[PDB]
Parts: C-alpha cells; structure tokens; sequence
DNA sequence: TCGGATGTATATATCTGACACGTGCCTGGAGACTAGGGAGTAATCCCCTTGGCGGTTAAAACGCGGGGGACAGCGCGTACGTGCGTTTAAGCGGTGCTAGAGCTGTCTACGACCAATTGAGCGGCCTCGGCACCGGGATTCTCGA
DNA sequence: TCGAGAATCCCGGTGCCGAGGCCGCTCAATTGGTCGTAGACAGCTCTAGCACCGCTTAAACGCACGTACGCGCTGTCCCCCGCGTTTTAACCGCCAAGGGGATTACTCCCTAGTCTCCAGGCACGTGTCAGATATATACATCCGA
C-alpha cells in the first residue's frame, strides 16, 4: 500500500528523539576537518579524541539552531523551513552581525 | 584526619592545597575549605540521587551518561545552574508542538 | 606513570551512601569529575574576586558563604548555606 | 422510525424513515435536506458496507441508530 | 570535500530537532554555517597547540578553545 | 483644519527620537519604584544618586534593545504592529526565562 | 515606611517613547501592561545582586559602583561610572 | 634618561603597568619583557579610538568631544563593534537607521 | 586621599594625534573605565594560559598569544607588530 | 499632477560655568648589587599516528506519481492614530538636620614555615554477571472501505 | 467508525567484556612549635541623603472621529514525499613503519629582594571662551486639489 505524507516523518522524529547516536559519517568529517585546518599550518597531525569532541560539538550546535529555526517557522503560520528563518533566528541570537 | 572530625566525605587536605596554589589569595583562613566540601558533596549528593532514581525507572542497575543527561534536564533550578553546557552522549529531551500532530 | 589524581573514590562513596544497590560507568565518572571541577573553579574565582575587592588579603568563610549565595539559585543556595554552616559548626565543636 | 447521522463535521442530522427505505431513498434524502451529490457519500452502519439495491432493514438496522457517513472525492 | 556532510544526514539531523517538511536550500545554508563554526574553532585550536610548541592537535586544545567561546563540553577530562 | 495622515507624526518622532540623546523615562517615579522593590530585600535602605541614574540607563538601555528585536520579528511575520506574542517569542530565543 | 502602586508609574506615553527610539510604527492596544511585567523582572534581578554586596561590606547605603559589579556579573558591562 | 617609558619611545607609563601586574595576583614571577607589550596595545588601541572620534566630531564641526561621538565611532566600525558588542555606554544613543517597508510608499 | 587615573597619558596620545581638539570629563572616565576592562581581559587571559601550560612565570610570548586570541586578525597583526617594534627597541638600548 | 501651510535648517547675539593651565609638595619609581631557583638544552625510549590492502554490505543516488501545502486576490469591521480642552503632578529652589561614611591608633589572636612521621590513595591483576545480540509472539495503530 | 497489514513492544535464551574488588607500594597529609602582622575594635569628624514647603507650567488624561489594516475565505499551481532499482564506499580486520611526546640529567642567567635617592604626578587654585539659550529668517516638505 501507500502511507499518507506526514507519517513516516512522525516516526521517523520519534526514533531519532529516543537515541543517542551520531548520524554524520565519521570520514568525510574527518576529511573536511584536515581540509579546513590545512589553510592554517601545514603537515598537522590530529588525535582521535580531538576529532569527536569537534563533532559532538557541532551535532549539538546544528541541533539548536534547527530548534530554533522550528520555533520561528511554527511562528509565520507556516510548516516547513525556509533560509529566511535561518538567517532570522541567527541574527537574532546575536551571532551575524 | 581532618574529614572526620566534620563528618564528610570529599577531602579537606586536598581542597586546602588546591586553594593555596591556586594563586587566589596570598593566606586562606582555616574554615573555608571545609565549608566548600560540604557544599561540592551536597551538589553531588542531589546529582547522583536524581540519576539513580531515573536509571531505576528504565529498569537498569548502572548509570550511563543519558541518565545524568535526564535527572539534569527534568530539575529547573539544576537546568538554570547548567544552562551553557552541553554532555557527550546525552540526547534530547522527547518533546513535539502541538501544532504538528494530526488531527 | 604519572600519578593522575581525580575525584573517582569520594563520588563512588557518595553514591553508595545514597543509593545502596547501584553501578556507574566511567564516562558517568569522567563527567562527575568535570563538574565537580568546573564548580569549584567557578566559586573560587568569584571568592577571589570579591575578596580582591574588598581590598583584603585573606579569604575566610565569609566570602565562600557570599560566592555561593550569589551563584546558585535560591533553594539550593539556602540548602548548601544551612548544610555548610553545620558542617563549620561541628568542625570548631570538637578539636 | 428515526435515525442519526454521524459526519466528519461533528454534526448529526436526524433523519426520518422506514425500513423500506432503500439506500436510494435515504441518499435522495441527504441529498435533498443538505446538498450532498449522491455520488460523494458512503454509509456505515454496524461496521458494514451496503449496495444501493437493497433496503433498511436488510442490516438489521433498528430505530435509534447511529451510521456514520464518509465524504469521498 | 565540504560536499561530504550528505543530504540525509542533514535530514536526521534536523529531525532530531522536530522539523516535519524540510524544504529548498537549507541544506547549503547548514554546510555554510558549519564551514563558519568549524573555521573559529579550528583557528582556536591551532593557536593554542601553536603556543604549546607541538605538532599534534590534542583532546584539551579542542576543549579550551570551546571553553572560550562560552560553549563548555562535559566528558573529556577538560 | 489640516490634518496629517496616520504615521507621518509618528515618522517624524521617529526620527527626532533616534537623533537626540537624553533618557525618557522621569525621575520621581522611577526612584519610587526602585525604592518600593529593594524594600522588600532589606528593611531601611538608603541610595545614592548615581546608583539610580545607572540603573535607569541600564534599564532604557535593555528596554530598547529588547523593543528593536520585537520590530524585527514583527516584519518578519507579515505585519507592521507589534503584538505580545512577539515579545515572548524574541526573549524566548534569547534565551531568557 | 511601606510603599505601593509604584509600578504604575512608568506613563503609556513614556512606553510610547521608549518604542519610538527603537524604530517602532505602530503599537497595538494590549503591549503596554506586558511590559510593565518585564521591567521588572529586570530590576528584581540586579538589585538582588547590589544589596548582597552592601551586605558584604558591612554598611547601609547602596552604592552605585556595587550596582555597576552587579552589572558586570550579568555580561552587560557598562561604562561611566568608574571600575 | 632614567624612565624606562622614554627607553621604549612610548607615552604610557611602564613602571605601573609592572607594578599593577606584580600585585594583580597573576604569577608568582613576572618577566622583563611583558610592561613593554602590555603599554604599546594599549597605547595603539587607544590611539585607534580617540582619532575616530575625533574625525566624528570633526564632521559635526564641535571642537570638543562628548559620549555621543564615541558610541558613532565606535558603532560605525564593523571590527570595533564587534570587540565590544556587550558593552553600553552613556549618553551614546542609538545609529539613525529605519526599515525599508516601513517607509512610506 | 589619592585617586589614579590615567590622565595625562590619554591626552598626551589625544594631542600627538589631534593637535587642536579637546574632550570632556565624562569622555575620560569612558576612556579610563576602557583602559582598565582591556587590561584586566588581557592579563587574565595571560595568567590563565600560563599556568594552562604548567608554566611557572609569564613572558611576552604569553602576552602576543592572548592578543592572537582576543583582538580580531587585522588590528591583532597590527598590534603584534607594534609590540614586536616597541620590544626591539627597548632592548637595543 | 499644483499651492497654501507647517516644520525645519540656518544666521546671529550673549553669557556663563566647565575646561585648560600654573604651583607646591609628597611618595613611588629608578640605580647598584646579591643569590638562588626555574627554564633552555641534549639524549633516549616506545607509543600512537599514518599508510595501505581486501571484502561485504548497508547506505547513498536516481527516477516517478501525486496530493497537500504555499501564495495571491478580495471583502469587512474594528481597533488605533490625530486633534482638543481640562486636570495634575513633576521640576526648580532655598532651609534643617543628623545618621552614617571615612580616617586614625591599638593590640591581639590567627596563619605561614619547618622538622619528623606514617598511612591514605594510586598503579597493576584478575574474575563474573549485567548488558548486548538474536529469535519469537502479542499488541497497537494506520489506510481503504 | 471499521477491519486487515505492518510496525512495535514484550519475552526468553546465550555469550562476553568492563566494572568491582584485591594487593603492593610511595609521597603528601598530620603533629608539634615559633614568630610575625591583618584585622577587629573603639573613637572622632564632616558630608550628603532625607524631609520640607511653595510656585510654576509642561506634561498626562479623557473624548470624538475617521480610515487603514488584521483577518478569514477562496482558488490555483507545483514541490516535496513515499517507494523501488541500481551503484558505491564505509567499515572492519589486519599488518608495517616511524615520528615525536614524554622523562631524565645538567648547566646557566634572570628576577625577587635590599637600600638610597629624588623627581613625576596629585590636589588646589584660577582665568576665559565654546556652547547652550533665545530670536528671526528662508527652504523642504506634506496633504488637499
């Protein structure tokens, strides 16, 4: 059969709200942050731990900046997120400028 | 000792020299630290019993981080007290707006 | 070999006075010991200062009892002020 | 003999018939008293579908009763 | 290689949070804003390890630099 | 007998208010309003002119700020007057309580 | 001696000004009474802190420059009145 | 000479500035080198804001410098705006800015 | 009894960099009040990172890197080249 | 689309009180010398990071049908902006007074330093049952009727 | 509402490794004693915070009136969402090599500490001119035509 649109998100939103795992794929990260830091120095060399506390970090970062942006979607009478809500809620925050 | 002749059980000595090489003052009196153990064993005291009784409702017998990550979350004063700290492993809260839920 | 001391004993003591029948993990531990770090720094350094700036030298009970009435919230802050005041009365009691 | 209507709206219509009262009748009526194309409306009663050729009294239906109808579109 | 953090991990991300229909180009947004994160901390980071005269970035140069920032992190020995 | 369109004076103030520099709130009122709320603290309490004059400050200070949020989320949300639920909104992502 | 129906005193008009320093147009009719709560949940913040120091130092007046500590321990540090 | 400011060529004091570090409560031992660093940030900072008040007031043709010169210098550079975004001064008032839809058609 | 400030410096740099302009008391207790905060940010931060470091005294080096972590890239580089300048010449001589 | 009316930017005298500057004197900063402990430097270990190969399987990527959501046009009635007369309390200005902040002397109990000592806390080892994983059935929603 | 199809929770068995405990050891906490000074206490003086009253007028309050904006209704078009098929690279397991993080021993020179001398900066005092106040005028702008 057929599920009706808005139903697996449900489940989906539940499943994710009980668990406590990470959901980014640890190489790319890993790969992305040896890239971001190459610019600074060069030839470094990261430890395992440094690399998953860096990552804890941002899961929680993005986390509350999507609670956010949910906060001010439900806000305009609206149910899905748009940039503008992004750029709202960080401006509000006092982080941009 | 020192810790039992007070009746607690964080150490005296140690908080005592951590003070006095922790370049805060150029003399510390003699009552302080023992007034700082009492309030650090009270703290953890309240912790630790919030965690164990929110492990004992999941039906498990040891403390994992989520737990301490629960007993933080559902206190309001202990919330206002951690309000810029985030724990590894910790998770969610499970909230949902009411506006989302199906009619 | 090097002699790393932490706060591991005292905190498995505490929980086994309150909770009997009760295992915790060492990520729970190394949590406890960076809370328990983070607040003794935070209640010092504010002691210090306002020590500093009273323009005296010596930090003494007082300015611990002012720091904690300051930082923490209104019920656990007359908690640990009633429980700290025992804890100094018993001390001078004996000898 | 009397029936109520249960609609997705939260309102109950009362309705007046007979067990001869076919399906055809009865949708004739809600269509008459409220509007409804007759093609836009399916009945439930004792958790039962029903074909228009027959009549009431072919589920058993009794006075009082509470069938539900559903909108489809 | 910013192209590495995928579409679905995106979408678990902010269903985490609550979010029920996710639309247009929020998936740019957030690889920006995480590019922007990761570059302060990272800067902060290689200053602190810099000082330290050393060649491997280490768990407590990681921890300090998020101290800093008023983001203090519980579960590393910081 | 003239009369101006609505939101010209109010423009027109608008822009007087943003050029000048002085605070708005009066005095007498605001001293026994502080004195009325430190009462309750500590019986028999007696104040210095310049600990009144910074709180005022801080407070028209604090006020405004929080009043330039509330603009903010009122165009976001399609409108041009604000509206209590903004207000909650703004301290909410702030972060207050 | 008791004081009362102070928090009154802050005018609809003055409100009015405030908004109007802040780049507001329009003002609906209910905002005025919620700000008045909010104010003051302010001021009974910082004036907890200032008292506690007068405590600290043994004296009965508040000093302007214990309200300015006061300030600076909420991260809204501010600048004219000395320290 | 004999003032150790004059060594260095610089206008604030260097002798305080060891003497404030010393009984600040920072160190056990203070280097040699730290005054003269600590004096030369500070005198550039301070150089830095007093001549972009200066240039403001210029351009509202008063010879004398007043609260309100320095919150528009400092608000008006992005850099020093963002050094001290959680700091209030008197007297300083707000920048003249108006939302676009807001202004009449 | 005495009151320090920092007076007659502020407007020494005042004049070397405006010859003909002159400032009121309140701009000086602003300029006095941020003198002492920068400062106070710098030398905490210092000390902090010293013993951070299991160091027992504090250097230049300590204080370049706090001004790496505090000011913003441009004026940091600006002001490390200052200190950097005013070091060498006061150890030449 | 103009034209009368209104608010505003500018030009001008003037008087005052806040700002720039001279003086004397007091205390913190500069000069010469000591000594000892913290930091730079050299050599060595071995532990953790980098690098690569194979495979498997789970997740990623891509394409399609459709329905529910976002957005624009339109009507309404009600709440807020503007103007005016009346009422009211803020603000300026001299006077009394004392409670309380700030500086001075004293002497005294409390904390830093130090030699001898011993046991509380940490590194290393071993052992098991509470928790992770897997197979199975009852329970509970959810879409088409 | 309602009935069938999946999705989920509860139940029972099995195995394995991290936690709880035990043992041996070393350096930091305790004990006893001396010596110096930070601060509590008592006192004295002088200022500014409180209370007071009168006069003025600018500011707040209440009321009419009108019109523009928040809100609900409706229609359209299209953009994600659920699902099935093909493609790929993450991860686990394993093995080799080696750079540099961490210790230990040795040597030197940089800063705290001491005293003596004297000049930079502080409070005090005073003169004067830049800006606020008050007045008068030309320009920009706004709402009815």
């Amino acid at each position: 059969h057929r599920y009706r649109p808005g139903t697996v998100a449900l489940r989906e939103i539940r499943r994710y709200q009980k668990s406590t795992e990470l959901l980014i794929r640890k190489l790319p990260f890993q790969r992305l942050v040896r890239e971001i830091a190459q610019d600074f120095k060069t030839d470094l060399r990261f430890q395992s731990s440094a690399v998953m506390a860096l990552q804890e970090a941002s899961e929680a970062y993005l986390v509350a900046l999507f609670e956010d942006t949910n906060l001010c979607a439900i806000h305009a009478k609206r149910v899905t997120i748009m940039p503008k809500d992004i750029q709202l809620a960080r401006r509000i925050r006092g982080e941009r400028a | 000792t020192r810790s039992s002749r007070a009746g607690l059980q964080f150490p005296v000595g140690r908080v005592h020299r951590l003070l006095r090489k922790g370049n805060y003052a150029e003399r510390v009196g003699a009552g302080a630290p023992v007034y700082l153990a009492a309030v650090l064993e009270y703290l953890t005291a309240e912790i630790l019993e919030l965690a164990g009784n929110a492990a004992r409702d999941n039906k498990k017998t040891r403390i994992i981080p989520r737990h301490l990550q629960l007993a933080v979350r559902n206190d309001e004063e202990l919330n206002k007290l951690l309000g810029r700290v985030t724990i590894a492993q910790g998770g969610v809260l499970p909230n949902i707006q009411s506006v989302l839920l199906p009619k | 070999k090097t002699r790393k001391e932490s706060y591991a004993i005292y905190v498995y003591k505490v929980l086994k006075q309150v909770h009997p029948d009760t295992g915790i993990s060492s990520k729970a531990m190394s949590i406890m010991n960076s809370f328990v770090n983070d607040v003794f720094e935070r209640i010092a350094g504010e002691a210090s200062r306002l020590a500093h700036y009273n323009k005296r030298s010596t930090i003494t009970s007082r300015e611990i009892q002012t720091a904690v009435r300051l930082l923490l919230p209104g019920e656990l802050a007359k908690h640990a002020v009633s429980e700290g005041t025992k804890a100094v009365t018993k001390y001078t009691s004996a000898k | 003999m009397q029936i109520f209507v249960k609609t997705l709206t939260g309102k109950t219509i009362t309705l007046e018939v007979e067990p001869s009262d076919t399906i055809e009748n009865v949708k004739a009526k809600i269509q008459d008293k409220e509007g409804i194309p007759p093609d836009q409306q399916r009945l439930i009663f004792a958790g039962k579908q029903l074909e228009d050729g027959r009549t009431l009294s072919d589920y058993n239906i009794q006075k009082e009763s509470t069938l539900h109808l559903v909108l489809r579109l | 290689n910013i192209q590495g953090i995928t579409k679905p991990a995106i979408r678990r991300l902010a269903r985490r949070g609550g979010v029920k229909r996710i639309s247009g180009l929020i998936y740019e947004e957030t690889r920006g804003v995480l590019k922007v994160f990761l570059e302060n901390v990272i800067r902060d980071a290689v200053t602190y390890t810099e000082h330290a005269k050393r060649k491997t970035v280490t768990a407590m140069d990681v921890v300090y630099a998020l101290k800093r920032q008023g983001r203090t992190l519980y579960g590393f020995g910081g």
